């Protein structure tokens, strides 16, 4: 019981439209793709990488350690 | 196959092989030159029939594989020029509402 | 309030066939039309393949 | 608590995406 | 007049999918759940295609599936997309969930309690038929898991008994099993259909968190031919994985056929379980350790009413977007420990994961809701 | 202005919703007749002297 | 609890209204609410005049996002002129269901 | 209020038998159907064992 007649109130506005057989669908596709990238990943480079960025270390300490005590035991099997 | 090393002690029927878990398996060495005659002409050597029972074997062991590769290739030229026509019926129609103004006058 | 009123410009965004605003559209008809649904008639065809 | 000896590489004839068996 | 309103059959459909008001900002990310519902009818139709051939015969099961992935037509091609086609069905199910914890989609209540139990019934499903391949990483997973659930004080002895027919796997253990996979699928997919009778009656949600009653577009010719395009697109991944490199996600030990005679030495099931095997083994006391696996599902249920702040959604709260990067990481770091050998730092470091995936969203996300409370004056 | 292949593709065959339909059916007439040959050649170009088919020389009909 | 460091706080005030972006879409701050049952009836309570700005703010603060631009850095809403035309509106409706709530109690 | 007429899942169950209008002098020939219904679930879940150990 909520289709498109019955909904919210607003009053005063008004928008403007085309058709689709009037345009052409690639407006310099080129030459803005690449800044909204540019201007958007720098603010969330930051956001998901620094909590990512600490496991490389420990996975890498941890592998190095083992293969050390695993591959060069005899070091400290003295006789 | 290498002879064994010094100090390790070893099982009478055991030979020393350092490819194996163990180190050592019972596999008394099965092949080396010329033990076969390759019907077809050719010179015998150990690496060569290696070789070839090798590939041999794998192929026993998965038969699908010339069959396969055929297939993952005309899947990829049929798809790859359909999938291109989808998008632009796409941009057809989200391209009614994404030209509109919209402004406010109290 | 009401008799003024401009569309805005739609200048950037036409195709460059009816971007002249001095001559009509109806010579400029049949090409935007047969373009536009090669598209499809290609996919019926991909989907029916 | 030993090692093993991990085989190494060969370019195998038919090692790649689109090749095929050698059937000689 | 309009046949499309009059008729019994396709006012509910009309209702349902052709016209329904739907907003219009959705992210890409409200695509996936569609995609699962791909893999349902694909999963239960090459499903039927086995059972038809399979034998329940302790030592007539493992040689069936080797005859089939020899012996018919096509047989090769089938086997592998149902090895392969749940490997998928279980990437869409940690996104479809990720995002209800980011686009507050909890907040429907109940949507999100019928959700967690479909959780339950397909993660066991999976279990419950991996098991008969009838191989040895099938029998040995099945008596590990098997020797907890008997660990209860005085439920574990009688319990045990009843789904092996006896002391150990025989003919009347594959059987049951066997019995099993038939009913949990059936079941499952009419809790799917209620899910949706929820939706109804509150809308889909939108990515900033505000009520747009006062804009929303249809669902016919938008949302229509987005879906349909992104659902041939799941169709080159799928298929470049099964037609090009099958072998990759499995596991070289259901090829010797199933033996008491010898033990897998590096036992471990596939991926996409070690989460839940890596909280089991990382703590002493089995009867307690079984209690804290469980925890985790019923984690979930509890995180309603743990909410502490004024707004919908982390798109407006940026010091909290931090938190949530370091749960994911957390659950990374947690299923690279569990397959693979103990060791000095294994566990210790295992042990981090399991004390935090608790501290991160039981005293941190409830407590650092508030500091941003403060500084916005709500 | 002259017009485009467009202009009189849409005045012969695409403005009648009873011919538009069937060139749809047209192309796999087409792709089915163009296709297996188009990838059939490259396949076997890429990897020459190495399927029984180029072996079966030396053992067919005597 | 301190005054004369308190200038250091009010600094921090100034950052996190510039790290969460709602002025950068358009908006105010309690355009960004969550509404629940008690803000669902401190709504219908306004003024016709600034139930129609709260209006028109939103639905083209909406409309950016699915065209994924952002509007003129000279467009920004200001950190001091904007506006907290709601919070007396809602603290009343909270002030008044605590009293029925006494009342049942005790 | 009536839980049954509000709640989303139950509103379906009280239209279609706890609360529909029904004639005064329905006979037992019109007993049938429910035993077709009856009938058809027997047969399903019997004929799932003869294929379980078939
Ligand atoms: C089936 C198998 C399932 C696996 C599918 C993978 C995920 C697919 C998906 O649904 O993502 C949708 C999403 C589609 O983008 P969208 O519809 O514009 O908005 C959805 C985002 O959630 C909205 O994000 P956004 O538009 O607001 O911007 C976020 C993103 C930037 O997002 C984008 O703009 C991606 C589109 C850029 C065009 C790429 C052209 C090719 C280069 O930047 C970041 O924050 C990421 C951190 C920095 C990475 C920089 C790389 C960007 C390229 O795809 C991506 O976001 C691509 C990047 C994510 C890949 C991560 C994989 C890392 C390994
Ligand atoms: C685990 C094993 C399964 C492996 C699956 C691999 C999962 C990797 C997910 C890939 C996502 C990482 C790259 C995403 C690209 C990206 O960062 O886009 C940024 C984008 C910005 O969005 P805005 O709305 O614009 O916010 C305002 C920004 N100013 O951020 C997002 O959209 C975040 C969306 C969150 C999806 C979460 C993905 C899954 C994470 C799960 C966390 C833990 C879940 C725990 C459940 C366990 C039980 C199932
Ligand atoms: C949610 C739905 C399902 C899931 C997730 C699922 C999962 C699985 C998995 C992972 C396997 C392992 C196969 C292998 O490793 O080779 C399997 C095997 C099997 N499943 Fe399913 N299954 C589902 C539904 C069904 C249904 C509905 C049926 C029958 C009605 C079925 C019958 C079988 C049979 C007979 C096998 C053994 C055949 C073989 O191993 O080749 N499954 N299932
Ligand atoms: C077989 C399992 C499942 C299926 C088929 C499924 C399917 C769906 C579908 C089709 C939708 C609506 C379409 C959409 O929102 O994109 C949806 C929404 C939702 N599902 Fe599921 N789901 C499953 C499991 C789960 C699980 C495990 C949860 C865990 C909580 C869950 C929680 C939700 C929520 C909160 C929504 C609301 C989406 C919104 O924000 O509007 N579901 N699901």
């Amino acid at each position: 019981g909520r289709e498109f007649g019955h909904l919210t109130r607003m009053r005063h506005v008004i928008t403007y439209s085309l058709s689709p057989f009037e345009q052409r669908a690639f407006p310099h596709y080129f030459t803005k793709g690449i800044p909204n990238v540019l201007r958007r990943t720098r603010a969330c480079i930051l956001r998901v990488a620094p909590p990512f960025v600490v496991f490389y270390l420990v996975y890498t300490w941890g592998t190095q350690e083992f293969e050390k005590s695993k591959r060069k035991n005899p070091a400290a099997y003295e006789n | 196959y290498c002879e064994p090393p010094t100090g390790v002690s070893l099982r009478e029927g055991l030979y020393f092989n350092p490819y194996f878990p163990g180190q050592a398996i019972a596999m008394a060495p099965p092949i080396y030159n010329e033990v076969l005659e390759f019907d077809d002409g050719t010179p015998a050597t150990m690496s060569q029939v290696a070789k070839d029972v090798c590939t041999f074997l794998r192929w026993a062991s998965e038969p699908e594989h010339d069959h396969r590769k055929r297939m993952g290739l005309k899947m990829l030229m049929m798809m790859g020029l359909l999938l291109p026509l989808v998008y632009a019926m796409k941009r057809h129609k989200w391209s009614v509402l994404k030209s509109r103004k919209l402004a406010y006058r109290p | 309030s009401h008799t003024d009123i401009r569309v805005p410009d739609f200048s950037d965004y036409r195709r460059a066939e009816v971007l002249d605003s001095t001559k009509s559209s109806k010579e400029s008809s049949d090409a935007r039309k047969g373009f536009s649904y090669l598209i499809t008639a290609t996919t019926t065809v991909g989907v029916a393949y | 608590t030993d090692l093993e000896l991990h085989a190494p590489s060969y370019p195998w004839s038919h090692r790649g995406l689109l090749s095929s068996l050698d059937h000689t | 007049t309009n046949i499309r309103k009059s008729h019994p059959l396709m006012k509910i459909i009309n209702n349902a999918f052709i016209d329904l008001p739907a907003p219009s900002n959705i992210s890409s990310w409200w695509n996936f759940g569609s995609l699962l519902g791909i893999c349902l009818i694909l999963q239960i139709l090459t499903g039927l295609f086995l059972a038809m051939h399979y034998t329940s015969d302790t030592t007539t099961a493992f040689s069936s599936v080797t005859h089939i992935c020899r012996d018919v037509n096509y047989g090769w091609v089938i086997r592998y997309l149902h090895a392969n086609g749940a490997s998928m069905f279980f990437i869409c199910l940690f996104i479809h969930v990720g995002r209800g914890l980011y686009y507050g989609s909890y907040m429907f209540l109940e949507t999100w309690n019928i959700g967690v139990v479909l959780l339950f019934t397909v993660m066991a499903t999976a279990f419950m038929g991996y098991v008969l391949p009838w191989g040895q990483m099938s029998f040995w997973g099945a008596t590990v898991i098997t020797n907890l659930l008997s660990a209860i004080p005085y439920i574990g002895t009688d319990l045990v008994e009843w789904i092996w027919g006896g002391f150990s796997v025989d003919k009347a253990t594959l059987t049951r099993f066997f019995a099993f996979h038939f009913i949990l699928p059936f079941i499952i997919t009419a809790l799917a259909a209620v899910h949706l009778l929820f939706l109804h009656e509150t809308g889909s949600n939108n990515p900033t968190g505000i009520s747009s009653d006062m804009d929303k577009i249809p669902f016919h010719p938008y949302y229509t031919i987005k879906d349909i395009l992104g659902a041939l697109f799941m169709m080159l991944i799928l298929l470049i994985l099964v037609l090009f490199s099958p072998d990759l996600l499995g596991d070289p030990d259901n090829y010797t056929p199933a033996n008491p005679l010898n033990t897998p030495p590096h036992i471990k099931p596939e991926w996409y379980f070690l989460f839940a095997y890596a909280i089991l083994r990382s703590i002493p006391n089995k009867l307690g350790g079984v209690l804290a696996l469980v925890a985790s599902i019923l984690i979930l249920i509890l995180m309603p009413m743990l909410h502490t702040s004024k707004q919908r959604s982390m798109m407006f709260r940026p010091l909290s977007q931090c938190l949530f990067w370091m749960l994911v990481a957390d659950l990374i770091t947690l299923t690279w420990i569990g397959g693979q050998p103990v060791e000095h730092p294994f566990i210790i470091i295992g042990q981090l994961a399991s004390i935090l995936y608790f501290l991160i969203i039981l005293v941190l996300m409830p407590i650092t809701s508030i500091i941003e409370n403060n500084l916005l004056k709500w | 202005a002259a017009p485009t292949l467009t202009a009189r593709l849409y005045s012969l065959l695409f403005r009648r919703t009873s011919t538009f339909a069937l060139t749809i059916a047209v192309g796999a007439l087409f792709f089915e007749r163009a296709f297996d040959q188009g990838a059939d050649a490259i396949y076997e170009h890429i990897n020459q002297g190495k399927l029984w088919k180029h072996i079966k020389h030396k053992y067919e009909n005597k | 609890a301190v005054a004369a460091s308190s200038k250091w706080l009010e600094g921090i005030r100034k950052w996190y209204y510039n790290a969460a972006g709602f002025n950068k879409l358009g908006l105010m701050r309690d355009d960004t609410i969550y509404e629940d049952d008690d803000v669902k009836e401190a709504i219908r309570r306004l003024p016709e005049n600034l139930y129609n700005d709260r209006v028109f703010r939103i639905k083209r603060a909406l409309d950016l996002t699915m065209r994924q631009q952002i509007l003129p850095k000279e467009q920004w809403t200001k950190y001091e002129e904007d506006k907290f035309y709601l919070e007396p509106y809602l603290k009343e409706v909270i002030r008044e269901r605590k009293e029925r709530e006494e009342w049942a109690k005790k």
